[PDB]
RNA sequence: GAGUCCCAUAACCUUUGUACCCCAGAGUGAGAAA
RNA sequence: GCGAUGAUCACCCGGGUGGGUACAAAUGGCAGUCUGACAAGU
């Protein structure tokens, strides 16, 4: 049986029109590197960038990535568990992050993507609707998020 | 319809003898399926027209 | 059935140019084939259904075919068409 | 449209047990499993069957969200001939009935309420269909009707309820299969009307997951209904 | 159409009523629109 | 237990009784035990408000059934009699049906009250 | 630290010897939640000890009641005494958390588990169900949770048979097909008799008077005035038939029939009488049905034109939902509730509508709304 | 030589007789009377 | 001394036409009752 997923209905085209505040920001494992060599520690350093209250998320495999990381790394693991940082258990059998982050983006369209790895950054271009949010300079930024 | 003459309700179908009515194997199912069974209570005022 | 009824046949060709039959209906694209097993059956109303989607017994036909042939505006609306393509032809 | 003349011809769905009715319009059908009545005044077909009279009964969408969802296009439904099915939420017989008529005799259905109006008629519908379980029961306690249901295959939750994933995980583990299946619908005003619908379903798809449900697909029922969806998974135990 | 000159033609090798007559039309007129509408 | 369940509060009357009364002016509002069952056949219907002291109260006991099948909240407050002024209209009203709209300008409290309903509920 | 699982079933109790403790650290394993689904795996685990069937249907639904409110019957108390050793303290599995103080209170000497231990054990049970009763006499639980289902669902709702309305539906859909019946018979006793005697078809039209006097006068030639005073007192002579079937059967042109044709006629009309004589019973019988079912709606417009409503909605819980203009075209076919005429029919039938939410939604219908609504009907029809 | 297995024991149409109906139909929904 | 427990809202000349629903009858229509000298064995 040939399957054609549907486009979401949180979409007039490519404006996500669910994505509301407050969000819902997974963050990549790069994202928390970056974020301790700017010095731009991770809640309010989108209160700055956003103006609204984001709820970041880390997946089993994110929080995973960073403890691959290893002891030079120590600084972005606990920050990675504060408790403000909710949890995203993962059902996938890889411990690849880049296919999971980006394909629960795929599912639902209600998400922003934290990351600084042009790895991830244009996959998230071409799906509709998925604001795109990253460490540059002195601050974050965010790309596509008209809401702003 | 000849059973429902000589049982009127399921009570008396664990007693009543269906022999010349039904063979032997036959006529122990619905004995089985009597208190098994899955009807509800009917009246006398009911039952009455049934016969 | 093998060797089935020409008036089944017909049925079944008529499903499957479905498009055609009217101007203002259109059809998602689909190859519909003969289905291996089927049976032909008949849409039997609600009593409350009585004057909303209820034909009248003379209407009424075995076949689809004929229902369609005493519907007039399918009959005007195609003779039109049919005398324009021949002249392109 | 489908006027008491007009003549279609009955093909088989892709899914075991459900069928298409072609003509100017093309219907979603059930086979009746009491032919001669319809349960909610739905609509009827009767085929000729050398000869006996075979009667199949319409299956309105718009009424029946799991039937949405077949018009939506579900890849898998684990409701099938010969399986059997926990009903959660069956206000009355408008969908159990035709769940009923796609397990078969061979199977059952155990169809769990809770309200005492709908109940009755839900009963009265029971009898009807000798496969159809009825459990007039909250579904927030599965203690309490353990006695009255063997082990199901799949269970279907329509309950509109914001405790519904509570519900689904305590049926499932007690009554469900390993590899069972699970069929949710989901309404997003209910369990949180304040924020969208697709972080909701985000929400429903996280609690599902630590309840050892592997979720497989979604759907959401448009045009038919506004912020729906149904969510396919398998009951991973071990 | 073609009209092949019959020395080429020879030198080829071998593999190169009444109701229903208005229900037969109406299935031979709705053939025609369904293929041109496409 | 009782036929009539649930019954609002005092203070929750209150509320239905205002988003009753700004529908009667806006033409939302479909008030009687038969159009209540219209509303609902259509599947237009929000939510129905009915009271518990008619007389007898049987003869709206249809609604309940109506509605639990299709997932429509229902509350009852203590007057038929009260209920009559917030219609704006001259007479008792048993049973009324605030329809679906979400181009109405007085959305905002009827998600308030049909928030309260289900909890009820 | 299990030993000993009580685990209920439709037909009774099963208490079960734990024999192997599984894995409590390694219980989310992968191998070990297999087990469970494998037979010779859990049979390891645990062995059939008792079973505890029930009487028979009351004891199931009444333990039913008792199980779900975590209550302990006399038939729990029974079968645990025997088998739970007094005894530190004797551990039992039970899925039910509440249920475990009520037996706590029976038996002070045993400690209940309804941890996920003793689920997984539970839930194995209920998967295997009586292949581990190893032969024992369960019958066959699958129908007797069935069974148990409107035994015990139906129960919480307090219907009664005083609410079953089929009795009125199938009671008119018989009633309409014996009148078609002995009108059939009835016509063909006419004709087999015509031959006969065709005049007295004539002289009689009523059917079912005929075929009496077919009874009686089963040949013309025996003419008495001692059978003329017989069937003089059959009807009445006011019509002067009792004279005239004498001067028509002396002086007749009906061919005769032999001996066994003549006795087809009469135990043909036999079988006609006996059909009008189950049909008048059965016609009170739907009488007496619809004044206890829906005194209301039948003491309005009647019982015969009632029991033909409920019919036409399929129910009376159908008939109350529906609003009171479907209700007006539910009888608009056969004329039931019938520009000042269709006034009347439309309020009569708004009427009909609440007689039967009234019977519907009460336990105990009563005539006491069902007669002033029939007044104010009255009202209504002599201001018109 | 040859269809019981698509009720010629039947389906449909026409004519005739009997009994009802011509108000809208998911009928509408606030006037009516003065 | 009212009302949401519901107010209000096909043709022709009192009659004839026209139409819809249900039942019954027709020895009314479809509708016309297959072929005809070989078969089987040593």
């Amino acid at each position: 049986t040939r399957n054609i997923p549907q486009v979401s209905s949180a979409l007039f085209f490519q404006y996500n029109q669910a994505i509301k505040p407050p969000y819902q920001v997974l963050i990549d494992t790069n994202f928390i590197n970056f974020s301790i060599q700017k010095k731009v520690d991770i809640v309010r350093g989108m209160m700055d960038c956003l103006l609204a209250k984001c709820n970041p998320l880390i997946t089993d495999c994110v929080m995973a990535e960073l403890e691959k990381l290893g002891p030079k790394y120590r600084i972005a693991l606990k920050l990675a568990r504060d408790p403000r940082i909710k949890r995203l258990s993962c059902s996938h059998k890889g411990t690849y992050a880049d296919d999971c982050l980006v394909h629960r983006v795929l599912q639902h369209k209600c998400y922003i993507v934290a990351t600084n790895d042009a790895g991830l950054k244009q996959r998230i271009r071409k799906i509709p609707g998925i604001p795109l949010m990253s460490v540059g300079g002195h601050a974050y930024v965010i790309e596509k998020l008209p809401d702003v | 319809a000849r059973i429902i003459l000589t049982m009127g309700i399921r009570s008396k179908a664990s007693e009543t003898d269906l022999s010349e009515i039904l063979p032997e194997e036959i006529e122990e199912r619905v004995k089985t399926a009597a208190e098994v069974s899955m009807g509800t209570e009917i009246t006398q005022t009911d039952l009455d027209n049934i016969n | 059935d093998d060797n089935m009824r020409r008036e089944v046949q017909r049925d079944l060709l008529l499903i499957k140019h479905r498009a055609a039959l009217d101007p203002k209906r259109h059809y998602k694209k689909q190859r519909w084939e003969v289905p291996e097993r089927f049976a032909i059956g008949t849409i039997i109303e609600d009593k409350s259904e009585f004057y909303s989607s209820r034909m009248n017994r003379k209407e009424r036909k075995s076949t689809i075919l004929e229902t369609l042939m005493g519907d007039e505006a399918s009959n005007k609306y195609f003779k039109r068409k049919y005398n324009e393509i021949q002249e392109k032809s | 449209g489908a006027r008491g003349g007009a003549k279609v011809v009955i093909e088989p769905h892709r899914h075991a047990g459900v069928y298409i009715a072609r003509g100017k319009e093309d219907l979603l059908v059930t086979k009746n499993m009491a032919p001669g009545e319809s349960v909610y005044g739905e609509k009827r077909i009767s085929v000729e069957e050398p000869p006996t009279k075979v009667e199949y009964r319409v299956w309105n969408p718009f009424r029946s969200k799991l039937a949405a969802g077949i018009m939506g296009g579900l890849d898998e439904l684990f409701i099938a001939p010969g399986k059997k099915v926990l009903y959660l939420g069956a206000a009355s017989g408008t969908s159990v009935s035709h769940v009923s008529d796609v397990v078969g005799p061979e199977g059952v259905v155990y169809a769990v309420e809770f309200s005492h109006r709908p109940g009755r008629e839900l009963i009265s519908m029971a009898k009807k269909r000798p496969n159809i379980i009825p459990i007039i029961e909250d579904a927030r306690h599965p203690q309490k009707y353990r006695m009255l249901i063997g082990m199901v295959d799949c269970v279907f939750a329509d309950v509109a309820q914001p405790d519904q994933a509570r519900i689904i995980a305590l049926n499932s583990h007690m009554f469900l299969k390993d590899q069972g299946g699970v069929v949710i619908s989901i309404k997003a005003n209910c369990i949180d009307s304040t924020v969208d619908a697709e972080t909701v379903f985000a929400r429903e798809v996280q609690k599902l997951r630590e309840e050892r449900i592997k979720p497989l697909e979604q759907l959401t029922l448009e045009p038919y209904e506004r912020d729906h969806c149904i969510v396919v998974g398998r009951y991973m135990r071990s | 159409g073609l009209k092949v000159p019959k020395a080429v033609q020879k030198e080829l090798p071998f593999k190169s009523g009444g109701d229903e007559k208005k229900a037969r039309s109406f299935i031979q007129k709705v053939l025609t629109i369904s293929k041109a509408k496409d | 237990n009782p036929k009539a369940f649930p019954l609002a509060d005092a203070a929750l009357t209150q509320q239905i009784l205002d988003v009753v009364q700004q529908a009667a002016n806006l033409r939302q509002l479909k008030k009687g035990a038969n159009e209540a069952t219209k509303t609902l056949n259509r599947g237009i219907s929000e939510f129905i408000i009915m009271a518990a002291d008619c007389e007898p109260i049987e003869i709206l006991l249809h609604l309940p059934l109506l509605c639990e099948d299709k997932n429509v909240p229902y509350v009852f407050v203590p007057s038929r009699v009260a209920l009559g002024r917030a219609c704006g209209v001259s007479r008792p009203v048993i049973a009324a049906s605030i329809t679906t709209n979400d181009a109405s300008a007085i959305k905002t409290q009827i998600y308030a009250v049909k928030d309260k309903i289900e909890t009820l509920l | 630290p299990i030993e000993y699982l009580l685990f209920e079933e439709p037909t009774g109790y099963a208490v079960f010897k734990v024999k192997l403790q599984q894995d409590d650290i390694g219980s989310r394993l992968k191998e070990v939640q297999e087990q469970i689904n494998d037979f010779g795996a859990f049979t390891k685990l645990i062995e059939l000890v008792s079973f505890a069937p029930f009487k028979g249907a009351a004891e199931a639904l009444e333990n039913a009641n008792d199980i779900s409110e975590g209550l302990v019957s006399e038939s729990l108390k029974a079968i645990l005494d025997l088998n739970l050793p007094k005894a530190k303290n004797i551990t039992l599995a039970i899925s039910d958390k509440n249920l475990g103080p009520s037996i706590k209170e029976e038996f002070p000497y045993v400690d209940c588990i309804s941890n996920e231990l003793a689920q997984d054990l539970i839930r194995g049970v209920r998967l295997h169900g009586e292949k581990l009763f190893k032969g024992l006499q369960s019958g066959d639980l699958e129908r007797a949770q069935l069974g148990l289902g409107h035994a015990y669902s139906r129960a919480k709702v307090k219907f009664s048979v005083q609410k079953n309305d089929n009795h009125i539906i199938q009671a008119i859909a018989l009633l309409d097909q014996l009148d078609k019946d002995i009108n059939t018979f009835a016509m063909r006793v006419k004709e087999w008799y015509g031959w006969h005697f065709p005049e007295l078809a004539k002289l009689v039209p009523d059917n079912y008077t005929f075929a009496k006097l077919v009874l009686f006068i089963k040949d013309k030639a025996s003419l008495n005035d001692d059978s003329l005073h017989d069937l003089a007192a059959l009807l009445n002579e006011d019509s002067g038939i009792a004279q005239r079937v004498i001067d028509n059967a002396r002086i007749s042109m009906g061919q005769d029939i032999s001996e066994t044709d003549m006795e087809n006629v009469c135990v043909f009309a036999q079988r006609v009488a006996s059909l009008a004589d189950y049909r008048r019973q059965l016609y009170d019988y739907l009488c007496e049905k619809m004044h206890t079912v829906a005194p209301n709606l039948s003491e309005l417009i009647g019982e015969v034109i009632g029991a033909r409503l409920i019919s036409h909605a399929g129910s009376l819980t159908n008939l109350s939902k529906q609003a009171a203009s479907t209700v007006q075209i539910l009888g608009a076919e056969k004329a039931l509730f019938r520009k000042n005429k269709g006034r009347i029919s439309r309020y009569l039938a708004n009427k009909c509508s609440m007689a039967s939410r009234i019977d519907n939604y009460s336990e105990e219908p009563s005539n006491v709304f069902g007669s002033v609504l029939k007044k104010q009907v009255e009202q209504r029809l002599e201001f018109y």
